[PDB]
């Protein structure tokens, strides 16, 4: 439809904030981020 | 000019094919095989005895 | 084994069955007339063109209720 | 005067055409249908 | 998209362009065809195949 | 059944009015003063004269044969002749077929003892027809 | 260098052929070279009297060639199956019975669905010939 | 001044509009094309006799027999095979004639 | 457009150049008057 | 008017009436083809393509021909 | 199996070359809008978006001279078969669509994921992306089925209803001598009806199915379309 | 129905491909 | 049934048939009349667009373990469904 | 026992179900110009462009029960 | 005791079963341009998205018919 | 007696009746973008929003169809 421009540097969010099937995969569990497909793709 | 010329060829040409076509041709595989052919072979090997 | 058979009154039933075809038919039709009034009612100077609009949808509701009649009658005599 | 034809139209008439400004008008208001 | 072109007024003004004779020759032709078949195929003297039972297209295509 | 056919003889008047034809006119409003009917009149008019004018056909119908035989009409052949003879010719192959089924009293030619078609004349759903 | 790509090499004279193709192109011009034969999509044009013309011309040749070569076949099968079931036993018959049997099928083509159906189905007791005549 | 279509040949404008103005186009027509000569292009004999003939097969001369026939006939012939050998009869020659003389 | 002289006008032709000639004013005014008569009549 | 669908089509009118009123028309001048012109029939007195062709004569030469095209075996059958 | 026939446009072939040796204009066209993509001024696209309008015009003038003309007895519409249509389809379609995917341009299919992030990615969002991708393909069946259907049932109607009308006129006219007439008038008057309005209706669908085959592609093309704006 | 066969399907579509690739040049030129 | 009949191709002029085996033999004789002279290396793009994907094709087919039976593709009637042979 | 029967008459009773589907068709047609009415006599301005639109979506309605008919086809000359 | 039946016509009922499905396709198509119709005579300015969306729903809406339709083939030639 | 009879053409009837649910589906889709059509001329500055909740009750209609479609594949193979 629009034009689409990519994000900038700074307004990309933290990867700790995403979420995965159950819940956010923070420190001791970032190794599960390859594994889970829906915090992939809410990254 | 040129395209006065080849189309007026080209329409000769189409009459001939129309009137062959619609008055003259005859239809394929007829039930009575008084008109039109049933098909043949076409391709087939000749002259290669090794190929049996 | 192979049997094989044929009823003879089966396309009594099809038949019927393409009848109720017409049921939206009719209903729709009814549906066109029925707005067409309350336009005549909202655009009074407007009773002929909507006349016009309101007849072409009747013939091409018309239109599919042939399309199944004709498989209603030659079912019927087949 | 002969039965030859002139500059095509397409069935268009100019005085209601997009392009109506191309076409010349004369005294009469009727947009010509040719340049 | 049937702009213009003559249009003849009624039956026998068809005979004022070569184009309309045609065509009301060809209109003869596709109404008097009709009541040739009627004659054609309602004939007293026309009778039935009486091997019209040995065969049909109803058991061919079945 | 009588709003109808006043209609009828309206509109009929309506269009006998409209015709601009001043000798038709002319002979109508004779006879409506006369009480007399032109149409029987012109029938009468017509009869009498070709009553009178057939050994005119006659003098036409050999001077015309003169006239192709001599090769007169051959000398000025046009298209539009082309165009009457092939009309004249289909209308004489009409007339002869229409001549042979009628000679024959049937459509169909008649099927002959010896021909297996037989049966059907003798499976007749109506022999009086 | 064998052959040109530019259509403007020229491969005969201006002037030849150029009273037929004249002639060729007055035909062509004088009916669609008009106002009111505005095309649509360059398929149908808005003179009235190329219509008239086309469309009894393509009706006529169209059902001349059905007539002589598509149904044709129909009919042959019919005047085999029905009188023996080779093309020697249907010339055994005279061109009169031939006739007689291409108009019955005529006839069972123009009832269709909407004729009798005892011209193809024998009623019972029927003393006509059946299926299995020839068998 | 200098068109394809008006100035350029009809073959050279035909490899021109379908190569820089249709490429795409033609590469899947082609593709197409490939597809059905390789998936569409075969009739078995039964197909033929349910739906290859415009009225219906004509079985009392059986066109299909004589075709088979005449192709086997040419390539016997040509190919000088013979239709005698064990392999094709399953038995020896020997056994053939007494075969032929028993029945 | 000399290869067409031989056909002449038809009959269509030769009323598009009656109606639009140089005698179409006078041909428009015979008409519009006529039209209105019968309008009247009709009335 | 109409023959079927084809509509025979109208010359709009491109004086005013106070212009047109000033007119003289002068049939005269006219061609004999048209005079005492009628938008309703204006090819009324137009010439016959040939002399002595009517319509009907077109009309009854095409039932012929359908005549024939339907009975021309019924007098000369020919054998398959 | 090769067979060799031929289609059914010789005699239009021949109305071509006799009645197009000499130029003339096109003011009327059935599917204008390939012509007209933009309707905002200073709107600009740098992908070829009037590349469409050749085939166009040409599918236009081939499946004219095809379906229009086939409303007259024993006339043949050469192409009617399914997987025919299947094939034309699959061209125009796959070759629109592979021009946009050999753009090599992925942001293009982001659109494709629907809805925003407040909606959950996995069981929403990737199922409607699931959806409309299959909703393109759908797409181009649909097309190609809804060309066959129009003519193949239009035909049929047409062939049945003739069927009839030639059985009553042959067989029943005698009762036009007959006490009866007066319901043979009846019937053959609206047998004529219905033979005008089949036709009317035949000649109105073929067009409106040409202009609904070319929009759809346009439709394809005009999902991807980007507009930048003069500056 | 042969509009819904495949039995010559190949050599029926021969037509399409022919006015695509062939004619389609001669009508555009 | 006869109303189906009518959608048929009326121009059917001949019909010719032609074993698979056949022409490809013949056109693989063609391939490898034009792809053998020496000025044409078997490195250049040509040949191996000539030869690779069929090498690979024909290579998949003879690597193919097949539990289910496919029935041959020539056979006198495949109209049959109870009969694959 | 194991017998392979083969009925005849059912291609009628199929061929009527699918004439069914016009029901709804037709019936839609019908809504669509309802709507095109109430839609003209609101705002006459625009009263071509919705015929237009009203076309477009009588063609693709209509298209729908084509499907169906050729189903009936093929079950009724089969 | 245990017979085995095998009906070779039963498919014809099952394909006109799922063509009757069309019926609320068709019903959909029609209350969706039904509804844009009289939109778009509200608010006209934005003619051009409402129609957007429309489209949107047919192709949403055409999609399930598909499905019926291809259980119909699955079922008529099989 | 006892017969213990076995018919092999009765799925095909189970799955078509299974697919005629799709007819409610393909409605409600219907109703749904024509109420939306509906309330985006009405208050066009939430078309997004509207958008969204539509596609929601899209998603779940097709969920429903889903099943329907899960069991006519079922009874058509199994
Ligand atoms: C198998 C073999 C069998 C062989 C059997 C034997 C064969 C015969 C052998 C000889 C026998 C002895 C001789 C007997 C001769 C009798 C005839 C005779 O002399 O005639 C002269 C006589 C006039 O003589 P006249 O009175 O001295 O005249 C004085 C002037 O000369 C007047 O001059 P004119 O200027 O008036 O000239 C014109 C005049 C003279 O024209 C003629 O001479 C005509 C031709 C004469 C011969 C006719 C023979 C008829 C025999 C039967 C039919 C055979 C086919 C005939 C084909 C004729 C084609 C034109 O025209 C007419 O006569 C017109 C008649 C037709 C009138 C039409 C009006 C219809 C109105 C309907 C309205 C309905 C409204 C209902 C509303 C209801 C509301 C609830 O005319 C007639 O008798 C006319 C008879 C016409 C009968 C037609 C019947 C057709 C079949 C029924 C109709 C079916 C289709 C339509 C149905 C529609 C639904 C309702
Ligand atoms: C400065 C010199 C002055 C000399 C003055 C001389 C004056 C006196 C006259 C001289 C004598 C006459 C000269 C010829 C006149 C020709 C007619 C004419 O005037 O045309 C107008 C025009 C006059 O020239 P121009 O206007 O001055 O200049 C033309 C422009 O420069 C460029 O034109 P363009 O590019 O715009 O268009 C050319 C062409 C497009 O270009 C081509 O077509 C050329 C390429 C075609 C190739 C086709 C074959 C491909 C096969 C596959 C590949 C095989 C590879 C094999 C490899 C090796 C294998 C070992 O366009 C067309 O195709 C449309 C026109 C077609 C004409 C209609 C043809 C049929 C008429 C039938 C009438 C009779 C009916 C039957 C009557 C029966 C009665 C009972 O001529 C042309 O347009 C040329 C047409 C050439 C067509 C060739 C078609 C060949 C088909 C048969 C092939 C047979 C192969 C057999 C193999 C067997 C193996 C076993
Ligand atoms: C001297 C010529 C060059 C010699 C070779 C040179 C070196 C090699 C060149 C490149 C070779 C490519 C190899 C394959 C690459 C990958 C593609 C693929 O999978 O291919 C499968 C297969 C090749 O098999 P393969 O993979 O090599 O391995 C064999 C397997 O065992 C087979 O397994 P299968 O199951 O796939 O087998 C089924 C069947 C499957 O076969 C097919 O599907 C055949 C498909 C043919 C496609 C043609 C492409 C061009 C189309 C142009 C537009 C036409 C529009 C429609 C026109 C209709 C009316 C004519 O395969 C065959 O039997 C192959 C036979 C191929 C014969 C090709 C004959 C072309 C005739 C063109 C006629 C054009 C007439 C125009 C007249 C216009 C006049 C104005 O088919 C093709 O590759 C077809 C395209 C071949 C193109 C050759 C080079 C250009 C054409 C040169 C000859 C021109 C003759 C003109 C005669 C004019 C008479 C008037
Ligand atoms: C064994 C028996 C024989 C058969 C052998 C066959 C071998 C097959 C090999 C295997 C092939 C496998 C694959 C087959 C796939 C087929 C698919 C198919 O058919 O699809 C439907 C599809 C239907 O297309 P369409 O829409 O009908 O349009 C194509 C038409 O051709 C019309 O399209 P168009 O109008 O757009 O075409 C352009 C047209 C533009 O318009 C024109 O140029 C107008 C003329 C049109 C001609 C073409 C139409 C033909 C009409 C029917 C036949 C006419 C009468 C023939 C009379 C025969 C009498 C026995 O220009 C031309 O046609 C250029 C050629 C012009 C020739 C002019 C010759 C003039 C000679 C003058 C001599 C004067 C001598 C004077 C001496 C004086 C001495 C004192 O067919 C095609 O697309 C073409 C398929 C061809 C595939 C290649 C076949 C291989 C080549 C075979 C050549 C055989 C030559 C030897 C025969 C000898 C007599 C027995
Ligand atoms: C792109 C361009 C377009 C233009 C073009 O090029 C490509 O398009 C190309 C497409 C061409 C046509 C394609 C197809 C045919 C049919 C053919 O018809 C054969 C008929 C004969 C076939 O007989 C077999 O002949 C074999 C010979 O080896 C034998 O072996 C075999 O035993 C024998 O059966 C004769 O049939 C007999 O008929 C009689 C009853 O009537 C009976 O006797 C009997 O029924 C039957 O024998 C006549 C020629 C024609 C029109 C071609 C003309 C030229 C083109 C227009 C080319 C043209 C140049
Ligand atoms: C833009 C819109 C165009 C609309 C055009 C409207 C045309 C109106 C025609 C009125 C009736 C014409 C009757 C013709 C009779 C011919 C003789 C005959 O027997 O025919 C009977 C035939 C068939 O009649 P039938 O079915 O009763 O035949 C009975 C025969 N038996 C019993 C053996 C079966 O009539 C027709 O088929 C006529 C249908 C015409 C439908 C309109 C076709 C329009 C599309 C083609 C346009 C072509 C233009 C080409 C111009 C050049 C292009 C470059
Ligand atoms: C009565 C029954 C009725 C059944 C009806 C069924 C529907 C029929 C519909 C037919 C009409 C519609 C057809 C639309 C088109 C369909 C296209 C399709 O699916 O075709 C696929 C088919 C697949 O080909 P294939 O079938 O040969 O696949 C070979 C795979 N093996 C070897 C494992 C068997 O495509 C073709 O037929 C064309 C192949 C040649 C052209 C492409 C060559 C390049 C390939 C690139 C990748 C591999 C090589 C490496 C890269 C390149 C290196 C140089
Ligand atoms: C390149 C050939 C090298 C070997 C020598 C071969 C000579 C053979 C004898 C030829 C005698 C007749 C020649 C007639 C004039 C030919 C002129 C010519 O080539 O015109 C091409 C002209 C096309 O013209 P355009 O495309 O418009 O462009 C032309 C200008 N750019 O083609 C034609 O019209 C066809 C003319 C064919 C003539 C004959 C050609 C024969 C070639 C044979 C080569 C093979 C060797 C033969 C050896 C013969 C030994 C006895």
């Amino acid at each position: 439809g629009e034009l689409f421009v990519r994000p900038k540097l700074e307004e990309i969010p933290p990867a700790d904030q995403c979420r995965g099937f159950f819940g956010p995969l923070n420190d001791s569990l970032k190794f599960l981020r390859l594994l889970d497909i829906k915090w992939m793709m809410n990254r | 000019e040129i395209q006065s010329r080849k189309k007026y060829f080209q329409t000769l040409g189409y009459l001939v094919a129309f009137i062959y076509l619609y008055f003259l041709m005859p239809k394929e595989k007829s039930f009575s095989g008084l008109s039109g052919p049933d098909g043949h072979w076409i391709m087939l090997p000749k002259g290669r005895p090794e190929l049996f | 084994s192979t049997v094989a058979i044929s009823v003879q009154g089966l396309h009594y039933v099809g038949t019927g069955l393409a009848a109720i075809a017409l049921a939206g038919v009719g209903l729709g039709i009814g549906t066109i007339f029925g707005n067409l009034l309350v336009a005549c009612a909202r655009q009074p100077n407007l009773t002929k063109m909507l006349f016009n609009y309101a007849i072409l949808g009747f013939a091409l509701t018309e239109a599919i209720g042939l399309f199944a009649l004709m498989l209603a009658f030659l079912m019927l005599f087949s | 005067v002969g039965n030859g034809p002139t500059f095509s139209t397409g069935g268009e008439c100019m005085n209601t055409c997009d392009i109506q400004n191309a076409f010349p008008m004369n005294d009469r208001g009727v947009r010509s249908s040719s340049p | 998209m049937l702009l213009g072109g003559f249009v003849p007024r009624r039956f026998s003004q068809f005979n004022r362009d070569p184009c309309w004779m045609f065509f009301i020759f060809s209109v003869g032709f596709w109404l008097g065809e009709y009541p040739a078949m009627m004659i054609k195929y309602n004939a007293r003297d026309l009778v039935y195949d009486p091997h019209r039972y040995v065969w049909s297209h109803h058991d061919d295509h079945h | 059944l009588c709003n109808a056919a006043s209609k009828v003889q309206a509109r009929s008047a309506k269009k006998l009015a409209a015709l601009t034809d001043a000798g038709i006119q002319k002979t109508i409003s004779e006879h409506n003063a006369n009480g007399t009917d032109a149409a029987v009149s012109s029938t009468k008019r017509y009869l009498a004269e070709q009553r009178q004018l057939f050994h005119y056909r006659v003098v036409r119908f050999f001077d015309e044969c003169h006239y192709i035989i001599s090769g007169e009409y051959f000398a000025q052949y046009t298209k539009v002749n082309l165009i009457w003879d092939l009309r004249f010719l289909t209308k004489l192959v009409v007339l002869f077929l229409i001549g042979t089924v009628l000679g024959r009293q049937s459509i169909f030619p008649p099927i002959d003892p010896d021909s297996p078609l037989v049966e059907a004349l003798v499976t007749k759903v109506n022999p009086n027809y | 260098v064998l052959f040109s790509t530019y259509r403007s090499s020229r491969l005969v004279s201006k002037e030849f052929l150029h009273g037929p193709v004249m002639r060729f192109r007055a035909l062509g011009e004088y009916y669609f070279q008009r106002a009111w034969n505005g095309t649509l999509n360059w398929a149908l044009p808005g003179e009235y009297r190329l219509y008239a013309v086309m469309i009894p011309f393509i009706y006529f040749y169209h059902r001349w060639h059905n007539d002589h070569t598509l149904d044709r076949d129909h009919v042959e099968k019919a005047m085999i199956m029905r009188w023996g079931g080779t093309l020697e036993d249907v010339r055994k018959l005279s061109a009169k019975d031939q006739l007689r049997v291409r108009c019955f099928t005529d006839i069972e083509k123009l009832y269709s669905a909407y004729g009798p159906k005892d011209t193809y189905l024998q009623p019972p007791g029927d003393t006509l010939p059946g299926k299995d005549f020839y068998r | 001044v200098y068109t394809r279509w008006k100035c350029d040949r009809l073959p050279v404008f035909q490899l021109k509009l379908f190569t820089q103005e249709y490429p795409m186009h033609a590469a899947v027509g082609i593709f197409t094309i490939i597809f059905l000569w390789k998936h569409m292009s075969h009739c078995s004999e039964e197909t033929e006799r349910k739906y290859g003939w415009w009225a219906g097969y004509p079985y009392w001369r059986d066109p299909i027999a004589r075709r088979n026939e005449t192709k086997y006939k040419q390539m016997i012939i040509n190919n000088d095979v013979d239709i005698t050998h064990p392999k094709w009869t399953g038995c020896s020659v020997e056994q053939l004639e007494e075969l032929s003389r028993v029945v | 457009y000399d290869h067409l002289a031989s056909w002449g006008k038809d009959a269509f032709l030769r009323r598009l150049e009656f109606e639009n000639g140089p005698l179409r004013d006078q041909v428009e005014a015979h008409t519009q008057r006529l039209l209105a008569e019968r309008a009247a009549i009709a009335k | 008017y109409n023959m079927l669908v084809f509509r025979d089509p109208k010359r709009r009118p491109q004086l005013s009436e106070e212009e047109r009123a000033k007119v003289v028309v002068n049939q005269a001048e006219w061609p004999e083809e048209f005079k005492d012109f009628d938008p309703d029939d204006p090819y009324k007195n137009s010439p016959e393509i040939i002399k002595g062709m009517s319509s009907w004569n077109l009309f009854l030469w095409g039932v012929e021909c359908a005549f024939i095209y339907q009975f021309y075996e019924l007098v000369f059958p020919k054998s398959i | 199996m090769f067979l060799f026939f031929f289609c059914d446009l010789f005699w239009l072939r021949l109305l071509l070359c006799m009645y197009y040796c000499v130029w003339s204009r096109l003011c009327f066209i059935v599917y204008f809008n390939c012509l007209m993509l933009i309707f905002d001024f200073l709107l600009f696209c740098l992908f070829d978006l009037y590349l469409f309008v050749g085939l166009c015009l040409f599918l236009l003038l081939w499946f004219m001279l095809f379906n229009l003309y086939s409303l007259i007895l024993y006339y043949c519409i050469t192409y009617l078969n399914l997987y025919l249509l299947f094939c034309i389809v699959f061209l125009l379609y796959i070759a629109f669509l592979f021009l946009f995917c050999f753009l090599c341009d992925f942001f293009l299919f982001n659109n494709l994921l629907v809805g925003d992030s407040f909606m959950d990615v996995f069981f929403i969002r990737f199922l409607l992306c699931f959806l409309e991708c299959f909703s393109l393909l759908c797409r181009c069946l649909s097309t190609f089925l809804r060309l066959f259907c129009n003519l193949l049932s239009s035909h049929f109607l047409l062939l049945m209803f003739f069927d009839f009308f030639y059985f009553i006129f042959v067989f029943f006219f005698y009762g036009v001598f007959c006490y009866w007439f007066i319901l043979f008038i009846f019937v053959f008057c609206f047998c004529l009806l219905f033979y005008v309005f089949l036709y009317l209706l035949d000649l109105f669908a073929a067009i409106l199915q040409l202009f609904i085959f070319c929009n759809m592609i346009l439709q394809l093309i005009m999902d991807f379309l980007l507009f930048l704006l003069f500056v | 129905l042969e509009p819904m066969s495949t039995w010559y399907l190949a050599s029926w579509a021969m037509v399409w491909y022919y006015a695509f690739f062939f004619w389609m040049p001669m009508v555009w030129t | 049934s006869n109303p189906a009949d009518h959608f048929r191709p009326n121009l059917k002029a001949l019909t010719l048939y032609a074993e698979r085996q056949h022409y490809v033999d013949r056109w693989l004789h063609v391939k490898e009349r034009w792809l053998a002279p020496w000025y044409l290396p078997w490195w250049s793009p040509l040949f191996q667009l000539g030869t690779w994907y069929s090498q690979r094709s024909r290579n998949l087919f003879l690597v193919e373990n097949h539990l289910s039976y496919r029935p041959y593709k020539f056979r006198r009637n495949d109209e049959d469904r109870n009969n694959p042979y």
